[PDB]
This record gives structure tokens, sequence and C-alpha cells, in this order.
């Protein structure tokens, strides 16, 4: 159950408690509720890589209070 | 006139840092030794100094660099991607090449509306700037933020710059306040920084690289205009399509 943060480029901070081995859709959803944002208009990063709804805390090595970066999506 | 990357597989967010590595004097200097990053400079001048036989040479080095950063990006072939990704990835390739770009600063807060105030020390090659204030300079790195405590909007965060390595590199979601570049020149613990070159954000969906040259005119590397560049006799791009700033150190 380890604690993460959720940090936006505007400086927001949001902590969410997660369980090593569910996966992060349920708090990328829930980050976009809370935010008002749009799941595809948002990216999620951890340790500079993109991360997916599939990807676990565990599979991405992940520690307690580590942080997640949320970037507005701009590809191209 | 230099040489530059054709558009092929949705590269373009690659080909763009391509061309501000390419030119970056700091960089060659370093560079110039089985590196990446020597392969990439001596491959784009064994380019640039001969329209398939460019091409040819400039597609190998650019699919050794795709291929490296495919396990950390997790991209395929074809896909669109950014270079807000991409570019630090790159750098920690190579620890020597990315200490050329890591500095030092502090975010620095403080809420008028609770009591709440932060200051926390980073180390970044790429740090991003959304909701700029309008006097947004290098020297007052402030942008509009909400506050944690008391969630009040449109109060202020500032980077507080500590440390800047020889290149500086800042991405800004929706551009600079204008697109004057001699105004976002600083002098910073006694040295010169200037903007050398910028990537540009084109209808949400492209971006196109800008190289500063020595006597001021500007080279636009957009990768659907072939192998050639295009020169400009000034600055062009508009102030919302800033993407990416990259300041070099003067020597
Ligand atoms: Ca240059
Ligand atoms: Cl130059
Ligand atoms: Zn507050």
């Amino acid at each position: 159950h380890i604690n993460l943060k959720v940090a936006g480029q505007d400086g927001s901070v949001v902590q969410f408690k997660i369980k090593r081995h569910t996966p992060l859709s349920k708090l990328m959803k829930a980050y976009c509720e809370r935010q008002g944002l749009s799941m595809r208009q948002i990216r999620f990063r951890f340790d500079g890589q993109p991360i997916n709804e599939t990807d676990t805390p565990a599979q991405l090595e992940m520690e307690d209070e580590d942080t997640i970066d949320v970037f507005q999506q701009q590809t191209g | 006139l230099c040489v530059q990357w054709k558009n092929a597989y949705a590269l373009c967010w690659l080909d763009c840092i391509l061309s501000a590595l390419v030119h970056s004097e700091e960089l060659k200097n370093t560079v110039t030794e089985e590196s990446i990053f020597w392969r990439l400079l001596t491959k784009y001048n064994q380019a640039n100094t001969l329209f398939a036989e460019i091409e040819t040479c400039l597609n190998e080095v650019r699919d050794e660099i795709f291929i490296s950063l495919q396990p950390q990006l997790r991209c395929t072939l074809g896909d669109m991607e950014s270079p807000v990704f991409a570019f630090p990835l790159l750098l920690k390739l190579e620890t020597h090449i990315e200490k050329l770009f890591l500095y030092s600063f502090s975010w620095d807060f403080e809420c008028s509306q609770c009591g709440h105030q932060y200051q926390n020390r980073h180390m970044k090659s790429l740090v991003t700037f959304t909701n700029v204030i309008p006097e947004w300079h290098p020297l007052n790195a402030a942008h509009f933020g909400p506050c944690n405590n008391c969630n009040s909007k449109s109060q202020i965060r500032k980077m507080v710059l500590e440390k800047v390595s020889p290149i500086f590199m800042l991405h800004f979601v929706e551009g600079l306040p204008q697109n004057d570049l001699q105004h976002y020149a600083f002098h910073f613990e006694g040295c010169l920084y200037q903007i050398t070159s910028v990537i540009q954000y084109r209808a949400n969906n492209h971006f196109i690289t800008w190289i500063l040259d020595a006597d001021g005119s500007w080279l636009e590397c957009d990768d659907l205009k072939g192998p050639c560049s295009e020169r400009h006799k000034k600055f062009e791009v508009p102030a919302s399509e800033i993407h990416i700033v990259i300041w070099e150190r003067k020597i």
C-alpha cells in the first residue's frame, strides 16, 4: 500500500495511496476526475518513461513517496 | 545552407532534437570515442559536406538513436511522440553529455490566501512552464499555479536558478509571451546565455527546429521541406508555438 505523489507542471501535487500490484488505471482516472482533466488530453510519466494504464507500481519499481509527472499531451 | 532529416515514420519529434544537437557549439566541442553523439555529429557532418546518399547516411544514425530510445520511451516506429519526453531520455544515455544540460534550481512558492510556502531544490535537464506571468524572464521565471493547501488559484510559483549548465533548455506549454528572443538573454553568475535554437510546435501535431546562425540569420529545419533547410532574415514562429527554448552559454 505505497503512497505516490502525482505532480502536475502547474505545481499541483495530489497524494495517492495504492497497492503495489493494482494497475495505475484507477489512479489515473481518479486524478482526472479530481482535477477535471480528460484521460485523452494528459500523459503520465515516471522516471522519464511514459506509463500505461496497465502498468503497476511493482512493474515500474516504484517506492513509497515516489513522484509521477503529469503532462498535458503534446505529441506530434 | 545546412542539411536536415526528411520526414518519415512520424519522426518529427526526433528530427527536431537531432537538428538542435548538431548545431550546438558546446556539444560539438565536447564530442570532438564510440559515443552515439559522436556518431550523430560525425554522420551529420559527413552528410552536410556533400540527395538519396545524404538521406541514407542521416537515416542510419536516426534509426540507431530511435532504437536506443525505444525501451525507455516505449514507442513503436511510426508513433507520434514528444521531444519533451524524448530529449532527456536521449541525454541520459551518456552521463558525460547529460552533464552539459543538467542545471540546478529551486521552486519557490508562497500562497497569499493561506500561509503555505516551500522552497524545493531540483536538478533537471528540461523543465516545463505553463501559464507563465507576462513578465516571464529566465531571471524572473514565474508562472501562475494553484495552492496545494487551500486550492486557491492564480498563486505564483517561481524557478530560482542556482547553477546553470552550459546548455539550458525550457519547455513552454503555451509558448512565450512574445517572440523577440533578444529580451530573454541573461547573465547568470558571470556567464552570458543566449537563445541559440528553438523547437516550434506547429498545428499541435508537428515539430520544427530553428537554428541561430553566426550572421544573426536563422535556419528553419522543417523535416517536411526535404534534405535542405531554409534561411530566414529573422525569427518568425508565433510566440504561442515556441515549444522548447535552448539557451547556450557564450564563450
Ligand atoms: Ca549553434
Ligand atoms: Cl551559433
Ligand atoms: Zn493556500
